[PDB]
């Protein structure tokens, strides 16, 4: 259950061929370069995850480029307006693959409670996201659990290992989702602490 | 009709002479009431038999005898609370002729208020826990009003 772009197919894996795609894969998601990017109050929310009290930089994801060229994650942390989703596009198409996006926030995710004439609504709507982060604002811990599902999205697809033999299709494997996937303890939950308590 | 005390006994029964005596003549068959009779359970009773013989047309007599017969319920047992004859002083004064749709129901809170303005003391004597109306919710912090 993969998905082929330039398709729901299978699995496509020499078995040396399969350690070097692993050791691509785990080089890949143990070092992701985000572009520093500041949109909106999610962005306010990523820079806490950059800071100490979090330490993104645990995880190798702290490099931060200012430039797309260097950079290989997306972090759409804000609402995408009308007049900024053109630079949001021309960021993305400067970038280089493999390149990936988050969506941090409701309004990156679907417009949020922004249903007005000079937001776009949602950056999907012109962007490939492979992880969307709920929340406005996500915490900092939810932008690194977001991260996690990112690295370990990374570290099973298939990409070509060079652009001059074998397959260059790219193949993204087709994740559980995490909302069937937390089901099993998420509706087990019986009490919580009441909110009078600190 | 109103209750009245010993200074009113001397008093001649006429319609004019009982008008500003604070009372009315009515069928000028007058009964006593002695000291062994609590006027709590007397003015209970009262209330009772007007409520239950109301003719329930209009909404100040037909859902405002009960809360007073409930109060003066809560009274004789003792279980009064602040806010109780002032809520019978208002719905007397909210009771009045032509307040309501006819004369009954100011002649159901004349005794009422006439054993409020002789024997007030007889019914605070009825209040004794505190105004508890709701009930804590566990998880809600309630308002504390002040
Ligand atoms: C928004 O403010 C900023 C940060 O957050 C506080 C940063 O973390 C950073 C990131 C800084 C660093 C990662 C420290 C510099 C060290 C680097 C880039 C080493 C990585 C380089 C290689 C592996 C190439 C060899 C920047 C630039 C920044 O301006
Ligand atoms: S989702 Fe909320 S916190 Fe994030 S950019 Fe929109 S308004 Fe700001
Ligand atoms: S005041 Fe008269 S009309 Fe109104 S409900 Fe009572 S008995 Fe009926």
């Amino acid at each position: 259950d993969y998905t082929l772009t330039r398709e729901i197919v299978t699995d496509p894996l020499n078995v040396f061929m399969g350690k070097l795609n692993d050791m691509v894969n785990w080089g890949r998601k143990n070092s992701i370069w985000p572009y520093n990017f500041g949109l909106s109050c999610c962005y306010v929310e990523m820079v806490t995850s950059f800071t100490a009290v979090h330490d993104v930089a645990r995880f190798g994801a702290e490099v931060l480029r200012a430039s797309p060229r260097q950079a290989d994650l997306m972090v759409v942390a804000g609402t995408c307006f009308t007049k900024m989703a053109p630079v949001i596009q021309r960021l993305y198409d400067q970038m280089l693959e493999p390149k990936w996006v988050i969506s941090m926030g409701a309004c990156a995710n679907s417009g949020g409670m922004y249903d007005i004439y000079s937001v776009v609504q949602g950056v999907d709507k012109f962007i490939p996201v492979d992880v969307y982060i709920p929340g406005c604002p996500p915490r900092p811990e939810a932008y690194m659990q977001a991260l996690m599902l990112l690295q370990e999205s990374i570290g099973k697809e298939r990409r070509p290992l060079s652009w001059v033999v074998g397959d260059q299709g790219v193949y993204r494997a087709n994740m559980q989702s995490e909302r069937e996937r937390k089901r099993g303890e998420r509706i087990a939950v019986t009490n919580l602490r009441t909110p009078d308590e600190i | 009709t109103d209750f009245l005390t010993e200074a009113h006994l001397d008093l001649p029964m006429e319609f004019e002479s009982i008008g500003k005596a604070g009372s009315r003549l009515g069928t000028a068959l007058a009964m006593a009431v002695d000291h062994e009779i609590n006027m709590v359970s007397l003015v209970r009773n009262l209330e009772e038999f007007f409520a239950r013989e109301s003719c329930g047309w209009c909404t100040p007599c037909r859902d405002g005898l009960p809360w007073s017969v409930k109060i003066l319920r809560a009274l004789e047992r003792g279980e009064g609370q602040p806010g109780d004859i002032e809520t019978l002083e208002q719905l007397c004064r909210f009771l009045g002729p032509g307040k309501t749709f006819c004369a009954h129901a100011p002649g159901a809170v004349e005794p009422l208020q006439s054993a409020i303005k002789y024997f007030r003391e007889e019914f605070e004597a009825g209040i004794k826990q505190p105004f508890s109306n709701t009930h804590l919710i566990n998880g809600i912090q309630p308002n504390l009003l002040k």
